[PDB]
């Protein structure tokens, strides 16, 4: 994979230039809030197994056709697989939030997953909603406005990292659409 | 032909001469191969999606009663 | 690429597991010692054209037989390509001064280099004199800071350790 | 003309489309990786001891016709079992092609490349379940315990799959006995330099493909590498 | 197209035999009850408009997540595009019942209906329920056993045509799955 | 065990490589973060008999149904076996604060837990109330330091995410 | 496997005690010499290519009997494997210096190796002279007392790190001889 | 296509909520800062023909293998198409910046652009460079740091719009990769 450090390397490799002092100030500011990246992604992984139960059951109670007989979440093998990929997508978004770039997302998770859900009969219109509920939950845990659990963080601003994960779940939602 | 003419001289020529605008559509769908006779579906689910609107297109090949018109022969 | 991040994100993906507190702890090492190699980067990037003027002729200092006819460095434009050749390797160790691993080396500088030099007759045992000349040409309070020199020299003799 | 669903007489769009060319590039890397993984077996001019078909003149040709029917049964898989074969071979090849991002890049595109590498990389460092003969019944009962759990997805719900099946014709399965009985002896009568290269590579195979930082699973693999070479991917139902 | 008179004549053309009176026994029996079959097809066509409203609204009341957002019958364009193909299936099994052979069904309506419903994201498990209620509405109209509107008919058995039209509806069901 | 040290040695053994500066900088994370993860080490080890008693009955306060017969809290030696299990767990949480990673919890408490608790009729939701009561009773400047309270709670809700 | 931080866990799990103020003096000192330890591994990764050639040719200058026909350096295939496994045990002791314990040696290097070397025809007398000569090459790099190559470092005593690698080499040189 | 107003409507349609007072804050500031968006598009579309020639002359002087005999920019039949696709992308990015959503960009242009440039033999690793020069010009013209032409603007800040068009050229860069 790559990260936010190696993203400006392979962009400068295309022009074969040394990364001087001019373009590293995007990464000089990145290591200044490297504690903030760890203080944001720790809120996700501590509530990771409770976010996918908050999202799949939020998908069922908004769209009850999946638990109809014959439907995509009716056989108890199938609900076990739907909760299996709830924590795979939440792993790979938190991989990309930790690395700072989404380059781990469209080669190990999002690569071929659109045609896989088409070939399995997975309803992708309700599968956006299971991702978008995780988008509203990861943006609540990072700015600590989650209305059942608050954590202990130093005061400041984290809207720059609230949109870092909000642009990653929508990268998942645009690739399987 | 009014919505593929570029300038207002060309859309004035398409209004006064209705036989010109018929072969103006036959100009644009031969320089850009957008006919059914050049349509190659890449897959079987796009082959069936082509046939979903040919059966609507054959429905104007007959009249509203059900008699075969002279346009499709 | 191998980085500090890209090892532990690939190691946790082997079991299909979440980023644990072990994995956030390895990122914390890539902040304090990141600024040590960062001030070695643009100091190398601001002075890259003068190192290859000293690292270029150092391969012809102790091996002056390259300009003999019958070998692969006989004309002037191959020496200009030889000056181009070491500037790629000094661009690659500038990249690991940013990413903190050996990522842009082991797929872009060593991978295949054992076979393109054995098939085009360029001596690797004489090529490593150019990089290892820059290893002891390092004045650790005059080039840069002190703790940059314990890792910038470590990247260079890794490249000595990779070709030979 | 219109489409074939209404009032036509011959099948059309016989043209090399994008998916056929994607299958055509992926078959050609399968004939390059299986070329390159056979280069470690036949490294000198002679064919090795383990590149053999059979012993009986009717059994060497029966190895191909079994394997030509074996590759049809991977094609005859269901849509759920094809997709679980798709991503699991993606995962086991990044563990195989470990340290390179370029070698990781190629397998994520080409899907039959993933089946070609992790079958051949198992047979390059000989971490297969056929090539290992355990030295005693201490190591054998460790090796006989793990593969019965690997046979536990040959029958997922107690009914057999097609991937575990070896008999395709009348009188077919008896050649499948004696081909592996001769393979068990040739692995036992292999060279002494190769068999201790087998146990060390198989115990290095299981610690990275299935242990993943577990102290207990690495300890049994370092005690019993014959059980490590019986560990395979779970996409193989057998 | 291959109808019931022309299904047998390509069977004899597979061996180039003259079709004789050993093979017209299936055909002269078929032409003898042809007044019953024309009494059978007319009972479907004369109730054909509400029969797709009897079935698609039967599909909604069994599974109310199709009209839920994320369902594939949610919006008013999509319910119009489901009632449009509610009646194409009933039109194409009245084409196979009148022709006495399902080789107008397997090529003019379902040659490629499997991958069409896959690539559009149409759920396969609910289109079985859309067509199986029309299976139970055919055999109530063939056997005159409709509990809300019975039609006047000449007396006699009609149990073969009810088995034939139910053997056309499962070929719709076994192909779109 | 899975720790910061044990990951990068297995990553270098997978590549067949020496520990380079990507693996070298992971242990740099065990220099600044091990001052805070070991600050909460002896606070648990010096007070392990206090946390087990007034959180082990908080299991039984939320679930008082176990005192009926047929259940797990039906006699006193079963309750004496019940306080041993959360004393086992907080020993393992202290074992993972001193190791850096989540190794001793994974190798000894979580692996195989989902097979024993289903057959022995032990509710894992009754386990998780005793674990999670220690999380929100924890005061940030009083029980330990500020960063140690983030660190000790992060290993605590991993076990909550392990059992659920 | 184990390490140094995991050794005090299993020493405390050997009696099921806790890790308190008794066992932490070895571990609160371990972070203080961590910057000595990370500078010791950086010394040994810098120069591994010659110090195996310092060892496998120093084995030649005291024992030329393997270049004698029938030895173990007569073949160019076998001379690669003496160079390939001369650095693997050097790679494993540099693993052990980073781990603070020789736990990776008794499963990945030591166990099986005596039963390996009888089945190869390995001279056991070549084993002890190879490791002990590169033992003195190892501590010359650690204590910076290498008499043809110097290095820049931070000042302080380092013989505790020189004795820790001296406790590793006599392990692997004992059982396989 | 969809635009920036229709992006939050189809997000509020999947949950079937009304457009409330919390999701309208992203739009009611999109109006007030949208008067700078018309000043952002008008700086790009005024320099449109000289931007696409600036890029491909930068592509030839960095990659001189395209003007090789047989190369992919050899003839004037091929160089007219490379100047055509250079301005098809700048036409569609200027629709994406003007609408504020990337929806019009990646359904008329980018869906199928990857396998097209495989099937023509267009080199990916130089067309990445060609669109990245057009990335570097659009982030110069919007904040008016284009170093041979300044344009008249009211004083203020446009680093929100400078990052939005920088988030659109790499969407082309993620498509053809
Ligand atoms: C049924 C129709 C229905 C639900 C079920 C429920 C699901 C839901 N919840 C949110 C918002 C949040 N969900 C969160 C998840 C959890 N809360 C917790 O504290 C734990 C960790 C976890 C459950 C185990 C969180 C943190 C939030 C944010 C608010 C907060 O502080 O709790 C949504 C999103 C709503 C939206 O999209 O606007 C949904 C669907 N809600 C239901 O309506
Ligand atoms: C699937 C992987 C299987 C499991 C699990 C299993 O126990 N056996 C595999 C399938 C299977 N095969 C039979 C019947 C036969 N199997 C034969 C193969 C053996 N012969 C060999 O040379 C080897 C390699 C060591 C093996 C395993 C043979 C021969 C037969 C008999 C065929 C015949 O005589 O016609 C069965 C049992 C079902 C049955 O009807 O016997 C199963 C489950
Ligand atoms: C926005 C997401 C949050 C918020 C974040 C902040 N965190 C800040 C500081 C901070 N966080 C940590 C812990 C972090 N570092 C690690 O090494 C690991 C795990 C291994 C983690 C989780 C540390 C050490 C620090 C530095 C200060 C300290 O010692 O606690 C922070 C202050 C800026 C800074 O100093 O970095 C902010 C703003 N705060 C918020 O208000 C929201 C909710
Ligand atoms: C759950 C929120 C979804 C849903 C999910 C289902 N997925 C099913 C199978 C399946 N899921 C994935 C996704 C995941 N696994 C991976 O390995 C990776 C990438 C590395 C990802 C993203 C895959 C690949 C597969 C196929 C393999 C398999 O079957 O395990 C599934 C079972 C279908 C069936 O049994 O026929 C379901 C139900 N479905 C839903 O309704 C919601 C939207
Ligand atoms: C309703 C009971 C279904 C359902 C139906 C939908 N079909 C949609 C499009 C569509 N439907 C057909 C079926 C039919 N029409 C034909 O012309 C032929 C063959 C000649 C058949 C069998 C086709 C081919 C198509 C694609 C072409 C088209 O647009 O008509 C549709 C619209 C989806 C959308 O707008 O995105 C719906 C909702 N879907 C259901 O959920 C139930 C099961
Ligand atoms: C004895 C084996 C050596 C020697 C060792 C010492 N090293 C000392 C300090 C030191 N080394 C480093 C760099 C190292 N730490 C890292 O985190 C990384 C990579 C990520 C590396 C390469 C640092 C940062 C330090 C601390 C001082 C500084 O900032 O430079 C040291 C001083 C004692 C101590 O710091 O504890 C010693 C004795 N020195 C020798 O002379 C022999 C050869
Ligand atoms: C220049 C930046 C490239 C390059 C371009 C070439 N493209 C060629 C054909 C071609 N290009 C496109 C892309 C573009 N045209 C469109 O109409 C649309 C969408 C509306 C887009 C994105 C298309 C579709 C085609 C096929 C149509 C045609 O025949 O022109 C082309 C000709 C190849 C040839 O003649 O052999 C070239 C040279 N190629 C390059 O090397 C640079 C990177
Ligand atoms: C069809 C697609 C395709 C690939 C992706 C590669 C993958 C690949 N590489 C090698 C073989 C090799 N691969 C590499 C490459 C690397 N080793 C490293 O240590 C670096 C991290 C990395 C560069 C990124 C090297 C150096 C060899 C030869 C020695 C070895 O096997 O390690 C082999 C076995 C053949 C052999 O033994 O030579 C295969 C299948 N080859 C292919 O045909
Ligand atoms: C890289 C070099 C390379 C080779 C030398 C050949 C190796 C090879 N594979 C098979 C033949 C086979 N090889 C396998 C593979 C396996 N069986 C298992 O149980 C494991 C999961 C897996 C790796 C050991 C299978 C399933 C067959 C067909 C059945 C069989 O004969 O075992 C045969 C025919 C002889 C026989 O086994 O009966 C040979 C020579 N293929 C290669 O790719
Ligand atoms: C939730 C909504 C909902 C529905 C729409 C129906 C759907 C429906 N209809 C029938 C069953 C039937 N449906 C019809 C169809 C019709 N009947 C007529 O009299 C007309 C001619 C025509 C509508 C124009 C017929 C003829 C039967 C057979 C029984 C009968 O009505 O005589 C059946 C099977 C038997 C049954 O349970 O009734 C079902 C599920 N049921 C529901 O629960
Ligand atoms: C003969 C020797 C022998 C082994 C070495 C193991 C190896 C092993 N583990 C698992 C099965 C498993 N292995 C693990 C792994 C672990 N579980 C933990 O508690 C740790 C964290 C980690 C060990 C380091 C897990 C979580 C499963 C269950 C999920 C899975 O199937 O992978 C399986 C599949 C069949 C089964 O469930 O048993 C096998 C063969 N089992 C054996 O029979
Ligand atoms: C290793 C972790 C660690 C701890 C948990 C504490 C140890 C500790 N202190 C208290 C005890 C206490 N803890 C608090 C603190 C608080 N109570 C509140 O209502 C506030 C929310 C919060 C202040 C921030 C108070 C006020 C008491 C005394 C009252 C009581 O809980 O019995 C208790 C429970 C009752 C008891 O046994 O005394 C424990 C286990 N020290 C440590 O080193
Ligand atoms: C028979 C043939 C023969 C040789 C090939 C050399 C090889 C050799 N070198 C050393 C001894 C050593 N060898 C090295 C290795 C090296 N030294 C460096 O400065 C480089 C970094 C690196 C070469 C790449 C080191 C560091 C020592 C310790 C002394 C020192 O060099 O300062 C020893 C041990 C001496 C002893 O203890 O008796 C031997 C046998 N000597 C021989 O007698
Ligand atoms: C070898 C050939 C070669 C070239 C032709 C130039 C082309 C060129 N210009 C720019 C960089 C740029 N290019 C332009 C484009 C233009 N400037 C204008 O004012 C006009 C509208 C338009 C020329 C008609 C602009 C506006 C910038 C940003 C900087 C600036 O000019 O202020 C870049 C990207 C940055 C870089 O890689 O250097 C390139 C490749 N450079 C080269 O290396």
């Amino acid at each position: 994979m790559l990260d936010a450090f190696s993203r400006v390397v392979v962009n400068s490799d295309a022009k074969a230039a040394y990364v001087g002092g001019s373009d590293l100030q995007a990464l000089k500011s990145f290591i200044a809030d490297g504690n903030k990246r760890l203080d944001a992604v720790n809120s996700i992984v501590s509530n990771a197994s409770c976010m996918v139960s908050d999202a799949v059951s939020g998908m069922i109670c908004e769209n009850p056709g999946l638990i109809s007989p014959g439907g995509n979440c009716y056989t108890n093998r199938r609900m076990a697989a739907c909760l299996r990929d709830g924590e795979i997508i939440l792993r790979y978004v938190s991989y990309a939030l930790l690395a700072g770039d989404a380059s781990v997302l469209e080669d190990r998770c999002l690569n071929g997953l659109k045609e896989t859900y088409i070939a399995l009969g997975v309803p992708t219109n309700s599968s956006i909603r299971a991702v978008s509920i995780m988008k509203a939950q990861a943006v609540a845990f990072i700015t600590n406005t989650a209305t059942e659990r608050k954590m202990s963080f130093a005061a400041g601003d984290c809207t720059s990292l609230a949109s870092e994960v909000a642009s990653y779940f929508d990268r998942v939602g645009a690739a399987i659409s | 032909a009014l919505i593929l003419a570029q300038n207002d001289h060309q859309e004035k020529q398409y209004i006064k001469y209705p036989k010109l605008a018929a072969a103006a559509l036959m100009a644009s769908t031969e320089v850009t191969r957008a006919c059914q006779r050049y349509a190659v579906p890449e897959s079987i689910e796009e082959e069936f999606l082509a046939a979903s609107v040919d059966k609507v297109n054959k429905m104007r090949g007959t009249t509203a009663s059900g008699v075969y018109k002279s346009s499709c022969v | 690429m191998k980085s500090v991040i890209t090892t532990v994100v690939s190691a946790a993906d082997a079991a299909g597991r979440f980023p644990s507190n072990s994995d956030l702890e390895s990122i914390q090492g890539n902040i304090q010692r990141s600024a040590a190699r960062l001030e070695a980067a643009e100091k190398l990037a601001g002075n890259h054209e003068a190192v290859v003027k000293e690292a270029g002729d150092a391969c012809f200092a102790k091996y002056a037989y390259l300009k003999n006819p019958g070998e692969a460095g006989e004309n002037q434009e191959k020496i200009n390509k030889c000056y181009r050749d070491v500037d790629h390797y000094m661009r690659l160790v500038n990249y690991c001064l940013v990413v903190g691993g050996t990522g842009p080396l082991d797929e872009w500088g060593i991978a295949g280099a054992r076979e393109v030099y054995r098939t085009l007759n360029l001596p690797t045992s004489a090529y490593v004199a150019s990089i290892a000349y820059t290893r002891d040409r390092l004045c650790v309070p005059r080039d840069m800071s002190a703790q940059a020199g314990v890792e910038f020299s470590a990247y260079l003799d890794y490249l000595i350790n990779a070709l030979s | 003309q219109t489409g074939l669903v209404n009032s036509k007489f011959s099948a059309r769009m016989a043209k090399k489309t994008a998916k056929q060319t994607k299958n055509k590039v992926d078959e050609y890397m399968a004939r390059s990786v299986q070329r390159q993984y056979k280069q470690a077996a036949v490294a000198t001019g002679v064919y090795g001891t383990q590149c053999t078909e059979g012993t009986v003149k009717g059994a060497a040709e029966a190895s191909r016709s079994a394997a030509l029917s074996r590759q049809f049964r991977i094609k005859q898989r269901s849509a759920f079992s094809k997709a679980h074969d798709l991503f699991e071979f993606r995962k086991h090849a990044i563990i195989a092609a470990a340290g390179c991002s370029y070698e990781e890049k190629m397998v994520t595109r080409f899907p039959k490349l993933a089946a070609a590498m992790v079958l051949g990389q198992t047979e390059m460092m000989r971490t297969c379940s056929r090539y290992v003969v355990p030295e005693s019944v201490e190591e054998e009962y460790m090796a006989a315990s793990v593969d019965k759990q690997m046979k536990r997805r040959g029958a997922p719900g107690g009914v057999y799959s097609l991937s575990c099946a070896e008999g395709v014709a009348k009188g077919q399965a008896e050649i499948a006995r004696v081909s592996a009985l001769g393979a068990a002896y040739r692995a036992a009568s292999k060279s002494a330099s190769a068999v201790t290269a087998e146990r060390y590579n198989s115990m290095a195979y299981g610690r990275v493909h299935f242990a993943h930082g577990c102290s207990y699973e690495e300890q049994q693999f370092n005690k019993y590498p014959a059980a490590a070479a019986a560990m395979r991917s779970d996409s193989y139902g057998y």
